[PDB]
């Protein structure tokens, strides 16, 4: 078992709020395979100059996805 | 000669064809036909 | 590992320095056929 | 019997480099790849 270290002493976690409304915000973009998108290169071997089918792990053409953003804790004036 | 002319396509279409009767010849012996490798010599490395 | 969960992080900004963060876009992977063009230096920037 | 880790300084020869085979046709086992090959210097092209 590697060390991590110390685990943290605080007695209780940050509270942590949740809003729907507030994180109800949806900009989703579509995978453009014309665009590279998502496109892994292959470990095994590199290509140059030609244009072939490869099979390989890649995310569906026009899938908008999943969609998680991250935001600010609330605040009041200087302290978090 | 254009893209439109009929007797110009048929020219490059007798050319076309010779080309990939030589194709294949190329492509066939990449083709694994089920074997673990397309080079024999690399087979022999691999397998007993 | 069957399961995935995001953690989500937040950012402990003064109400002055908040900031807008840069939504990830999170896209399953799946095996499918891609026809792949390379260019010289063998990277990709178009597929099907 | 089966494993030799420690192997002494320099276990690779010239004769095992490309370089001193370059231009002449010549048998390749390079990483798990088995072919008779020649191999000519020339501008690096694909992912290095």
């Amino acid at each position: 078992y590697v060390d991590v270290g110390p685990d943290s002493v605080k007695s209780a976690c940050i509270e942590v709020d949740i809003q729907q409304t507030f994180f109800d915000k949806t900009w989703p973009r579509p995978i453009d395979v014309s665009k590279a998108d998502g496109i892994i290169y292959p470990q095994g071997r590199t290509y140059s100059n030609i244009t072939i089918t490869y099979q390989g792990l890649f995310p569906y053409q026009g899938d908008h996805g999943d969609m998680y953003v991250y935001s600010a804790g609330h605040a009041t004036g200087t302290t978090p | 000669f254009t893209t439109t002319n009929e007797a110009f396509q048929k020219v490059q279409d007798a050319v076309n064809n010779n080309a990939q009767a030589l194709s294949k010849l190329a492509s066939e012996l990449s083709n694994t036909f089920g074997a673990i490798s397309a080079s024999i010599g690399d087979i022999i490395q691999r397998l007993d | 590992i069957k399961y995935y969960s995001i953690i989500p992080h937040s950012i402990r900004s003064i109400q002055s320095d908040r900031k807008a963060w840069a939504a990830f876009y999170v896209y399953k992977l799946q095996p499918l056929t891609f026809l792949l063009d390379f260019s010289v230096d063998g990277y990709i920037r178009r597929a099907i | 019997t089966d494993t030799n880790s420690v192997c002494p300084k320099l276990e690779f020869a010239n004769d095992t480099k490309i370089a001193s085979q370059l231009g002449n046709c010549v048998e390749y086992s390079l990483y798990g790849v088995s072919g008779r090959g020649v191999f000519q210097n020339c501008t690096a092209v694909g992912v290095r």
